[PDB]
Formats: structure tokens, C-alpha cells, sequence
């Protein structure tokens, strides 16, 4: 009856706020803790916070970079991570603690939220856009980050070329198009190539 | 303290004198700033306190005004000076709607093209259609996507090039995104363009899918 | 120089913290502010903070959801945004404010970082895996967000099917594999198709596998 | 408090008694917890305070111990039981390395396949080579990629299925991802498997890169 939120992709050195919302029980009267499990590794305790936020404890390795907070009015828990790094890539669980036999045991748990720390890089997928005066083009489609360099005929084609500015898609990936005005006669006799270079992915492509 | 800007759109030619005016509902004394933002770049400060010019600002830019009415003037408009301009209430930090300054030109009708989805892309499982407007003035244009008889928006992402130095025209790329299954279900595809130079709508289409 | 960070995708109803780091000037002496511009729209002032944080000002619209802070020892200022909405999709600039003629003006600006509030959805790209026991498969690739459900022959084929767990790629998109062990003889006489369903994008792709 | 778990990996068959032990560097009295995590699921508390069973837990699970040594015993291991287990020091909330429990069976050699990149993917500009191990025990196996008799390092992804209920075998998929330019530059592509059931390493290859 604990649902987690805030997971996603973070740049190395970035910041992220994870959240855990409670249902079906009194969040205000119960203690809470945070546990993480790196991919293919064992569970590691991160932090614990009292029901009244009176007592708060953290892991030594996560010193100075992680902060835990909670608002009992909203029945919500929070983990604020700063100066994030690759070693912090893991699934984070929020769990309810209960004091039995003068010891603390975790009886409720959350499904988990995934936090991965790395620089996003996707190579472009180039697709042709072929139809007296004619127009043809290339579509760079999905890539990340932005900078993409498009040339035609290894730089031979000049003014007819109009490379449109990149637009961010619902995929979270940038997409641009490059068009060129050419003779209709050339369609049969000449081949037009588009050289798309995306340095982040170290990719150089020639199409058509 | 409501800030109004005039004109909303201005078209000028190099060597002309350009005047933008910003009116305040109530007197703001000389607490009025002018900024310049070029397309896809961060704003730049031109004038502060209505008449004082920032370092690095060409002297052709001039500021005047007191009370409610203020004016920004570019004496010899240059290709560098064509950009979007704003007025901000310095004390309240309220920005104005802004004025876009583009090169003046005779109305030119767009050259419309419709490019079908590539066979390479169709194998992947996604199909994207492109409609191209190549050289038109003014910038304002209406692009409509209709698949078979009718299609609505929500699948389209548009991109406009910045005005060309040599021809002073704009080009627009509208891309319609579809799934392979959805694309193959429908046969006809089309895009309709409307623009001052176009007396009647220009619609170009292809039939496969 | 003003260097910004923290921009990216935010799930609707999410939270994001922006950062602006200062160089080349006395960050502790100067006032700072935040400004935003929505896509294809005009500039909008968001918040201002004093050099010592004595005076903090917000826009009335986003006063309870946005918080401004600064750490002059780090030469950095921050904006914490919560309950983010589509209207908050914008490029957020950090700029220094200087008092001249008893008024404030922004002379130094940051390049800006884009904050776009939306749920990421891409959809799968299905590619065939072409081969007396033979192995066939399909490769669901570059799909976001999970889950994806793979069936073979519209649910007829359940023997030998091993759908592997998804792996997150450097693109930030998941990739899974589905294989099936079949008689080698049937490859000539029978058709095998891989049915991929991705409800987040509501995309249904059917790809036939045939020997290479 | 430093705690150690043994065995790190254990294999049992349904109907067996399974014994797992957690050791503490110093005496911790009864401040020890036991949890179990099934693949792709949240951890579950089984024993709290060393000996107390959590509500909803099968009685076959049993906890014992005081001081440094503690034991978790499953009297009648069942298919649901087979999972990963952890011991946490209750006072310090420090977890142990963990113990893996899987179904015991005879060693089976993997059946290796290698799938060339589809031309459809190459049209997009990406090349993916897949090597498929299938129906093999134990889970431990090594997959290496060779192109021109040259080993690859950081361009490989591996994904293992969960143990099958009917035959208690595993399967693994290793994928080599390359740029379209990289794939064309070289000719041969192979994956080499080595596994207990394989007396000699098994290599499958293809050409026409």
C-alpha cells in the first residue's frame, strides 16, 4: 500500500527527488526507511526517518548527498539525492518499519522506482524523402542530444539545401529534416546523398 | 501595471527607421527596459532606465520616453538587428508581449511537396509523412493534414526555418507520425496549405498504404 | 558566465530542481532572477532573489509551487518546481540583475535549459531474427515505457517461446527479445509471425520471420 | 556490525530441507531479520527478531539463533520458495550479501544460435547481432563476441530468463550492437560459449557482414 515516484534518467552529477505515497494505513504514526538494490546486486539500506521526523539516519557512503523528508499531512515520504553518480544506479524501495522486540523490521514495501545515472546518447536513424523543379530530403528522426550536422553530396550542394531546426518528439528524442531543391532532370541521372554526423554517438552516415 | 506593445508585427528593410512603442497603463517614470532576443538564443539587454544604453549596443538603437509612453528606435536597421524585441517594467519585472521584426518582402506563395513514408522506415514499424513549404512570405501559414477524407491534429510536429538572407523567404516542415498498422489501414494521404499568396488552398496527396 | 543545468523531461505532476552556476563575478553581491519562455510564446518573469536572500519575489501565478534558493558559497542559485504542468513547458533562463538609476535590469543571461512536461512514449521497432530443430525470434527495440507483450501466431504458438526480460539501452529505451524453438522442416511450409503489443503507445506490430 | 551469509548459492529440489545461515561479527542477541525476494519483485519479510514468523508466511519457514550465529530453515521447499534470501541486522538495518536458491537438476549444455542483423534494421542505420543460449544448467555461462578473430568488450548486452517450471532450465540472449558503418567494415561475426555441459567452447559464426 506504498506507491513510489520520481524515478528516471539523471545526468552524472545531477539531482533527483524520489517520492513514496502511502495508502491504507496511518503514515503519520509509522516510521519509514529507504532501501536500494543495484542491478544484479544485493539490497543496501540508505536512510530511515521517524514518524515525526525526530530521528533521521543515513548510510555513511551516501553522506552529504542524500536527504530524507516527509509530510504526514499529505501522507508522503521523500528522498532527495544530489551529486548523483553511476554507483547510485539502482531500484529504490520505500518500506514501513515496525518496532517489535526492541528491534526495527520492515514489513511493508513498495514496488520500486528505477534511477539510472548516465549520459543519454542515441544515434540517428536516417530515412529518405524522395518525391520540372523537384525537392528531395533526409529525415534524421530519433537521436539525442541535439547537435547534428547535415551536408549534401559531401558538401557539393549548397543553397537549395534547407536544414530545418530540430523538434523534440514525444519519444524524448530530437528529430530534424533536411531538404534540397534539384532539377527534375537530375532525378534519373544523378544520385543525391545526405551526410548526417552525430558526434555524441560517433556516427557518420551517408544515405541515397 | 499592464504593459502593452505596438506593433505586434513589423516588417522593415535595411536602411529604414524602425520604431517600437510600449505603453504602461499607469505612470512608471523611467523604469522601462528594452531587450532583444534573436530566434533560438538568450535575450540581450539594449536600454535600461528608458534612455540609457548598454555597452555593446550599436548607437543606432535609441531610447526615449517618460511616464506612460516609451519608444525604441533603430536608425539604420541592419540584418543583425532583425529579431524579437520586448519592453519590461524595471521595478515590477513585467515583460511585454513582444514585437517580431522581419525583412519586408513581396508576398510569395509556398511551393508545396508531400513526401510519402520511406520503405526503409515502414519495415521498422513506424511511418512518418512530411509536407514541405519551401519559399514563401509572409511567414504565417496554415497546414492541415487529412488522411483519406479527414484527419485531425495531435500527430503533427512543425518546424520553420529562419528567414533566408538571400531571398528573405521562410520554409516549413510539417511531419505526420503514424504507426505501421494504422498507416497501412488507410490509403490516401494529403496536406493542405493556406497563405496570403494562395488565393485557394493548395492540397497535394499520394495514394498508397 | 552563467551555467545552467537540471533541464529535461518531467512527468506531469512531477518535480524538478534547476541550477545556475556563476563564474567571473561576485555572486554574493549581485541580485539574481529566473525567467521562462514557453514554446512559441513571449518571455515571462518567474522569480527574483536578493544577494543575501533577504528579499525573495515570485510570480503570483506560481508562488506556492516554485521555490527559489541560493548558495553564495557555491556561487549557485536554484529553482525547485513542484506539481509541474504542461503550462510549465518552457526554457528557463537565469540572469543577473544590476541596480542602475534606482532600477533593476538584467545584463548577464544564461544560455537556458529546456524543461518539457510530458509522459515519454516512443513505441517499439520490431526486427526479425531469421534462422532438426531451428530457432526463430523477433527483436523489440527502442521502446518506452514498459511493458511490452509478445505473442506468436496470435497465441497458437506457446511451446519453446522464451521472452527475455527487457534491458535498458544507452538510449534510455528498453529492449527485449523473444525466441521460439521450432522444427527445421516447418520453415518451408509454415509461417511464423511475432505479435508485439505496446499499450503505452497503443501500438500493435506484427512481423513475419522467415529464414535468412 | 559486519555480517556474512552462507551459502551464497544453493540448489535444492522440491521436498528437501534447505538450510541458510547468517553470521554476525559481534553478538547481536535476537536482532536479526530474514527476507526473500523473488525475481523482479519487492522484498518480503519472513522472520523478524530472529525467531518470529511474519504474518502470512508458510510455517515451513523457521528461524533460530542467538548471539553471532542464526539460521533460516525451510522444511518443505516448494516452487514458490525458490528465491533470493537476505539477512538484515535489525538494529543497524544492514543487509547481508544474500543467498540464491534454485531448482537442482542435471547439467544441460546450451544450444547456441547466432542471428545476423536484419537488413531492415541496417536500413535504419543500426546493426544488432544476437547469440542465443537455450535450455542449459547451471545458470553460469560465458559469452564472448569475436569479429575478425578480435574480441569485443563494451558493446554487448545479456538477458537471462527465469528458471522454467516444467524443465528447470535457463536461457540467455547476448546482443552485439554496432553502427551501420562498423558492421560493414568487417566480414566475420561470431559468438563463443563456454559452459559446464560444453566440454569444448562452442562457436557459431556468419559472414557477409
Amino acid at each position: 500500500q506504498l506507491q513510489e515516484s520520481g524515478g528516471g534518467l539523471v545526468k552524472p552529477g545531477g539531482s533527483l527527488r524520489l517520492s513514496c505515497t502511502a495508502s491504507g494505513f496511518n503514515f503519520n504514526k509509522y516510521n519509514m526507511n529507504w532501501v536500494r538494490q543495484a542491478p544484479g546486486k544485493g539490497l543496501e539500506w540508505v536512510s530511515s526517518i521517524s514518524a515525526l521526523s525526530t530521528y533521521i539516519y543515513y548510510a555513511d557512503s551516501l553522506k552529504g548527498r542524500f536527504t530524507v523528508s516527509r509530510d504526514n499531512a499529505k501522507n508522503s515520504l521523500f528522498l532527495q539525492m544530489n551529486s548523483l553518480r553511476d554507483d547510485d544506479t539502482a531500484v529504490y524501495y520505500c518500506a514501513r518499519e515496525i518496532r517489535r522486540a526492541s528491534t526495527w523490521s520492515a514489513d511493508l514495501w513498495g514496488r520500486g522506482t528505477l534511477v539510472t545515472v548516465f549520459n543519454q546518447i542515441k544515434g540517428p536513424s536516417v530515412f529518405p524523402l524522395a518525391p520540372g523543379t523537384a525537392a528531395l530530403g533526409c529525415l534524421v528522426k530519433d537521436y539525442f542530444p541535439e547537435p547534428v550536422t547535415v551536408s549534401w553530396n559531401s558538401g557539393a550542394l549548397t543553397s537549395g539545401v534547407h536544414t530545418f531546426p530540430a523538434v523534440l518528439q514525444s519519444s524524448g528524442l530530437y528529430s530534424l529534416s533536411s531538404v534540397v531543391t534539384v532539377p527534375s532532370s537530375s532525378l534519373g541521372t544523378q544520385t543525391y546523398i545526405c551526410n548526417v554526423n552525430h558526434k555524441p554517438s560517433n556516427t557518420k552516415v551517408d544515405k541515397r | 501595471i499592464q504593459m502593452t506593445q505596438s506593433p505586434s508585427s513589423l516588417s522593415a528593410s535595411v536602411g529604414d527607421r524602425v520604431i517600437i512603442t510600449c505603453r504602461a497603463s499607469q505612470s512608471i517614470s523611467s523604469s522601462l527596459n528594452w531587450y532583444q532576443q534573436k530566434p533560438g538564443k538568450a535575450p540581450k539587454l539594449l536600454i535600461y532606465a528608458a534612455v540609457n544604453l548598454e555597452t555593446g549596443v550599436p548607437s543606432r538603437f535609441s531610447g526615449s520616453g517618460f511616464g506612460t509612453d516609451f519608444t525604441l528606435a533603430i536608425s539604420n536597421v541592419q540584418p543583425e538587428d532583425f529579431a524579437t524585441y520586448y519592453c519590461q517594467q524595471s521595478d515590477t519585472r513585467t515583460f511585454g508581449r513582444g514585437t517580431k521584426l522581419d525583412v519586408k518582402r513581396t508576398v510569395a506563395a509556398p511551393s508545396v511537396f508531400i513526401f510519402p513514408p520511406s520503405d526503409e522506415q515502414l519495415k521498422s514499424g513506424t511511418a512518418s509523412v512530411v509536407c514541405l513549404l519551401n519559399n514563401f512570405y509572409p511567414r504565417e501559414a496554415k497546414v492541415q493534414w487529412k488522411v483519406d477524407n479527414a484527419l485531425q491534429s495531435g500527430n503533427s510536429q512543425e518546424s520553420v526555418t529562419e528567414q533566408d538572407s538571400k531571398d528573405s523567404t521562410y520554409s516549413l516542415s510539417s511531419t505526420l507520425t503514424l504507426s505501421k498498422a494504422d498507416y497501412e489501414k488507410h490509403k490516401v494521404y494529403a496536406c493542405e496549405v493556406t497563405h496570403q499568396g494562395l488565393s485557394s488552398p493548395v492540397t497535394k496527396s499520394f495514394n498508397r498504404g
